[PDB]
């Protein structure tokens, strides 16, 4: 459904301060 | 969390606080998966060894929380439980194998900006992501060092290979278990600590940009320690139990 | 105790 999509983040196309750290480790 | 960092507002709208009535205090962390269901460590509710045996009529769930101690007035949501379901095979006895429980809210919750469900993995997401060297995020209001934070803490730990995990403890590790942390010789550090249990271990799919809960803060022998790691319930593996109790009730 | 009373 809509799980895992933060209203104030993913929805707003705003990234959080360390998430990029994840995506980079992949 | 240890060597963590304050969480940005609405960073984990799924983090939930397990709070007891009498006496009013923090028991554990949990997660919102749907509007009436909450995930957590079974040990948050049942640990005979410490005479821990909580029942719905002893619990309340607090969703939408940022601040640990205060009553976040127009944000947070308090809810009562209808019923607790514990993996019938939860091994409190030896090594907290199957440390998972589901809780049912007497009434569902309206979602918002601070309250939102996390995704449960799927066979492929887990195969792609549950890879050694990859990172996940952990949240919780637990001890700050092996102490209590004012706000929710956060940290990013890589997945440690099975062997390594195995070679770090005297406990007996199972397949429904994974470990995470930096290897002592890597500069960086951080861990999960006491109070963080039932707490989620998420990851972001590079495919659909969704966040998935991969683990549940389960156990560990001391907080942030070299040559030691954190252990989390492997949620995909217990996935099939989840659905079951969800399809029945 | 360190906690704020709830309704
Ligand atoms: B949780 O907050 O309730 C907590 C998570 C913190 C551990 C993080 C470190 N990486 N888990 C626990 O407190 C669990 C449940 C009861 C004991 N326990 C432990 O982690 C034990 C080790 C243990 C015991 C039995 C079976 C497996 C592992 N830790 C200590 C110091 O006793």
């Amino acid at each position: 459904a809509d799980c895992g999509l933060r209203p104030l983040f993913e929805k707003k196309s705003l990234e959080d301060k360390t998430e990029r750290e994840l995506l980079e480790s992949y | 969390i240890v060597e963590g960092s304050d969480a940005e507002i609405g960073m984990s709208p799924w983090q939930v606080m397990l709070f007891r009535k009498s006496p009013q205090e923090l028991l554990c962390g949990a997660s919102l998966i749907s509007d009436r269901w909450v995930l957590t460590a079974a040990h948050c509710l049942l640990y005979p060894p410490w005479d821990k045996n909580f029942t719905e009529n002893d619990l309340l769930v607090r969703i939408g929380k940022h601040s640990r101690t205060r009553y976040e007035r127009n944000i947070e949501k308090i809810s009562m439980l209808e019923k607790i379901y514990i993996h019938p095979r939860y091994n409190w006895r030896e090594n907290l194998d199957r440390d998972i429980a589901l809780m049912k809210l007497k009434k569902p919750v309206a979602f918002s900006d601070y309250i939102h469900p996390v995704c449960l993995p799927d066979r492929e997401t887990a195969a792609s992501l549950l890879q050694a060297g990859y990172k996940g995020r952990v949240t919780g209001w637990g001890n700050l060092k092996e102490g209590q934070p004012s706000v929710l803490q956060v940290v990013n730990l890589p997945i440690v290979e099975r062997p390594v995990c195995k070679d770090s403890t005297r406990i007996r590790i199972t397949d429904n278990m994974f470990c995470a942390g930096y290897k002592p010789d890597e500069g960086k550090r951080g861990d999960a600590c006491e109070g963080d249990s039932g707490g989620p271990f998420v990851m972001k799919s590079p495919f659909n940009n969704r966040w998935y809960q991969m683990g549940i803060v389960s156990w560990g022998e001391g907080c942030d320690r070299d040559g030691k790691y954190g252990f989390y319930t492997h949620v995909f593996r217990l996935k099939k139990w989840i659905q079951k109790v969800i399809d029945q009730f | 105790g360190d906690f704020e009373e709830i309704p």
